RNA sequence: UGCUCGGCGCCGGCCCGAAGCGUUUACUUUGAAAAAA
RNA sequence: UGGUGACUCUAGAUAACCUCGGGCCGAUCGCACGCCCGGCGGCGACGACCCAUUCGAACGUCUGCCCUAUCAACUUUCGAUGGUAGUCGCCGUGCCUACCAUGGUGACCACGGGUGACGGGGAAUCAGGGUUCGAUUCCGGAGAGGGAGCCUGAGAAACGGCUACCACAUCCAAGGAAGGCAGCAGGCGCGCAAAUUACCCACUCCCGACCCGGGGAGGUAGUGACGAAAAAUAACAAUACAGGACUCUUUCGAGGCCCUGUAAUUGGAAUGAGUCCACUUUAAAUCCUUUAACGAGGAUCCAUUGGAGGGCAAGUCUGGUGCCAGCAGCCGCGGUAAUUCCAGCUCCAAUAGCGUAUA
RNA sequence: UACCUGGUUGAUCCUGCCAGUAGCAUAUGCUUGUCUCAAAGAUUAAGCCAUGCAUGUCUAAGUACGCACGGCCGGUACAGUGAAACUGCGAAUGGCUCAUUAAAUCAGUUAUGGUUCCUUUGGUCGCUCGACUUGGAUAACUGUGGUAAUUCU
């Protein structure tokens, strides 16, 4: 029903990863979510679906062909090594602290209102 | 300092004399048989034709057997024959000066739809182009002011998701079928 | 201003960079190095554009700091290191090597080279100097100071320097009949044979170099490089070979390539 | 427009090339130098 | 020895000097560990006088800047002009001192004044030739109320560094402390005139001991009819009927299948706005696209702007006041039969756009 | 697209001006469905600012006796992470505006043979003829105070 064809396949072996350009062909249906896209891409490359970080999917006028990117690693530690943090957050591998930068700005100002070890307890 | 383009240009142009009889009659005529929305579209077409005739004027101003003139002329006639406003036999450098607005408006998508026999009227052709019913080399086209190339002329067909050329019925026939089965029992 | 500029605008860079116009408002300003600002090529733009190995400014830092890059046989760690003309790029993990040479137009181009060719580097002398105790000193185009050179090296001579050691191996004298390379200006990146040179006192000397296809031109003396002894080049040439092939027959060869492709 | 060194050539000799110089101006013609948008 | 078109060039030799407010000739730190017989060894990091190189900065040479004569002579030993000798300066030089002579510029417009003057790369108009603007994202120059002076640092006369002035102005137990949004948002004042006290370093670069931190540099979102680009507001079928397209009836009459056009007659085919599920995008959303379920017969899912005498496309239409109210960029329309006033109908022009005033 | 038109007369030809025509960018008015870009306190006030933010920084490789955590056989010092503080680095970049300035700035071209240059790159670094590690001051910290307060001491 929905097929994937490889395009611009290049193997930058030093990054322990391979890059390829994703186009998704599907007639008369909605935009396909990335989960079974990752599953079918992993089944095509004989890999378990855990080292794939796809992003940037745009839909053409008509929706018969949607473009995208395709990414595969070789190991989970290498995927943890050189990867943007937001892709890990989308995959649920890295979490960030939830305060805004404004609160951190007045926090840093409240530490710099004093000197010494008083910075440890003026900003809680 | 921002990452902005800030480039634009006017596409139409206004004439000097607003109130007149003759040129109003020919533009109202060509809207009559070609089915245009308003005067701004033919103002854009006239501005584009004036630009290409002006460019042909300084191209023919330069002397014969000049490299940039020959290159620009070959590229211009290749573009003019690939859009289809000329024909493949008559490649001469000064015959660009002898064409008018109807040659520009002949390669419009509405004219191709009307002359290909898949539409009833030019107004019907316009409302059917605006409603995304045509695939052109497997691509859904909406814009009525579309320039059709000569090699991309035999691939005009109904879109595969349209009910006219084969597909699912739309909202209204489904509504009529639903009210028919509701009133049947 | 009150000091040196640490920023570079996106449109402030010259054309041989070949950048875009919307992906950034700032351009990567190269660090200070052996080569000047206008003619240079940093690691970041070359890696993220010419090879497309990295897509992110953090990604090019990750591809650079892991000590997999060789510049003149030496591992570097700067992301804005200026690598200009006749510089070698070696990648041990991938297994291919590159040498930075100009194309037939005013830009750099990639060039895969054999590893045994990547053991020497051509250099052009700027001046002949004497040291504090009669020691003859030499300055190349990348400011590589060489002590005790050959006495037959002059101001506008070109030399061959081994990459792994840094000693003088071979040299080419500057006279008419040698194969030439032009570096700098509108008339850039071309291959020809020097035939005529006249001397201007107190001005910029102009030389006359004939192309192999009979084309004639003249450029300044400071934009002259020698890459061969006579007619045989010591360096492998890229595709095109610096003819400045003219516009209507790139049009003809592009139409030929389109009809041959189908 | 010509009078000290050497060149494609030949048996103290001819030709060619050239260190050196051979009225200033504007204009005309060809090149380089000429930031990006 | 070597080089420049050219050194009082570099190098070579000689005699000394060599600053205690003081030039160098490593008393620094990590990694892997060892050979030989206590000594002996690699990969680095940091620092360091000297050079060349790199980012440059700086003073210079030639050429090019708006108007004004109700600006015709200007500057001078309180340096204007150059020479000699010095001081200072990173060097070159009246930059400045001591002594000399009176010099230097100007009708080819100096000197003087004004500029609603930051300059250029450029923008509008544009047959050609031209006119106006350029505060404004690129480059360079100036300053952070205005002058003045200075520490640090390679690089500052720095103002999100300091010192004193006046003007403004914060707090106070009255002795004294603390100030510069012509930065990002926001307020007052001003005026015809100009937006959120928003999110984020993810993308592009920048600073730091540095993969790892920070950046109102910037990116994102909203306000946004400055301006530009694309682009909704239906069509087919049958009935409302004037006859042409071709043959004929002297003319009506008929053959009339494309008929062409218009009436709130009927008929089905449909897609969008919007309501929203999902998905995509994104630091995370919103925006766009795809796709469910919906969603139009006065498609009430209702298109405005100034006009209708001429210039200048459009009613001698109707009713009301009748030199009053008014219209009118200009001619001129109003005095009891208003092709121009005021209201209704119709019609013309551009169309989500149109009109008015300033340049 | 290298363009005119009405207006002095009883009527006619001319100089001549006025007014219509088109664009550009400022304000304002009327009106308003979709969608892609996108200018925006500059003309008067380079006038005054309450507030919040805008410049910080550690690797194996400069100082670690903060149990603030934390590994054991602990005894010939320091496992490791480490707030704080000393130290060098940049804070002279970037951003806003056009108030001054009329051979001034700036543009093209030139020279520093009349000077400087953080950092990077390359070299120099037993080239001189005479200790198997030297000395005391300060942080941080602990404890003690005045001020109405500061990024005070």
């Amino acid at each position: 029903t929905v097929t994937i064809r490889t395009r611009k396949f290049m193997t930058n072996r030093l990054l322990q990863r391979k890059q390829m350009v994703i186009d998704v062909l599907h007639p008369g249906k909605a935009t396909v979510p990335k989960t079974e896209i990752r599953e079918k891409l992993a089944k095509m490359y004989k890999t378990t679906p855990d080292v794939i970080f796809v992003f940037g999917f745009r839909t053409h006028f008509g929706g018969g062909k949607t473009t995208g990117f395709g990414m595969i690693y070789d190991s989970l530690d290498y995927a943890k090594k050189n990867e943007p943090k937001h892709r890990l957050a989308r995959h649920g591998l890295y979490e960030k602290k939830k305060t805004s930068r404004k609160q951190r700005k007045e926090r840093k100002n409240r530490m710099k209102k004093v000197r010494g070890t008083a910075k440890a307890n003026v900003g809680a | 300092p921002v990452a902005r383009s800030w480039v634009c240009r006017k596409t139409y142009v206004t004439p000097r004399r607003p109130f007149e009889k003759s040129r109003l009659d020919q533009e109202l005529k060509l809207i009559g048989e070609y089915g245009l929305r308003n005067k701004r579209e033919v103002w854009r077409v006239k501005f584009t034709l004036a630009k290409i005739r002006k460019a042909a004027r300084e191209l023919l101003t330069l002397d014969e057997k000049d490299p940039r003139r020959l290159f620009e002329g070959n590229a211009l006639l290749r573009r003019l024959v690939r859009i289809g406003v000329l024909d493949e036999g008559k490649m001469k450098l000064d015959y660009i000066l002898g064409l008018k607005i109807e040659d520009f408006l002949e390669r419009r998508l509405q004219t191709q739809v009307f002359k290909l026999g898949l539409a009833k009227s030019i107004h019907h052709a316009r409302v059917l182009i605006r409603q995304r019913h045509i695939r052109v080399r497997k691509q859904v086209v909406n814009i009525p002011s579309f320039i059709v190339r000569l090699d991309s002329q035999k691939h005009i067909d109904f879109s595969l998701r349209s009910p006219y050329g084969g597909g699912r019925p739309g909202r209204v026939k489904r509504k009529n079928a639903k009210k028919g089965q509701g009133g049947a029992g | 201003a009150r000091g040196p500029k640490k920023h570079l605008k996106r449109v402030a860079a010259p054309k041989h960079w070949m950048l875009d116009k919307l992906t950034g408002v700032f351009a990567p300003r190269p660090s200070t190095g052996p080569h000047k600002l206008r003619e240079c090529l940093p690691l970041i733009i070359f890696l993220r554009n010419r090879l497309k190995y990295a897509l992110t400014g953090d990604e090019v830092k990750k591809i650079c700091m892991q000590r997999f890059i060789k510049i003149d046989g030496k591992v570097r760690t700067d992301i804005t290191y200026p690598a200009g003309f006749m510089d070698v790029i070696s990648i041990d993990k991938t297994g291919e090597n590159f040498r930075l040479i100009y194309d037939t137009k005013g830009r750099f181009a990639v060039h895969r080279i054999t590893p045994e060719e990547a053991k020497y580097k051509l250099c052009k002398v700027r001046k002949i100097f004497v040291g504090t105790k009669g020691i003859p000193h030499l300055v190349t185009h990348d400011a590589r100071t060489i002590r005790y050179p050959d006495p037959l090296i002059k101001v506008n001579d070109t030399i061959q320097i081994d990459l792994e050691t840094g000693k003088i191996t071979d040299f080419i004298k500057f006279d008419t009949g040698n194969l030439c390379m032009v570096t700098g200006g509108a008339n850039l990146g071309r291959i020809g044979v020097i035939t005529n040179r006249e001397r201007h006192p107190g001005s910029f000397d102009v030389v006359h170099v004939k192309d192999a296809n009979g084309n004639s031109f003249a450029t300044r003396l400071s934009n002259i490089f020698v890459i061969g002894k006579g007619n045989k080049p010591w360096i492998s040439l890229p595709r095109g070979k610096g003819i400045r092939l003219t516009i209507a027959e790139e049009r003809d060869k592009r139409l030929a390539a389109k009809q041959s492709s189908g």
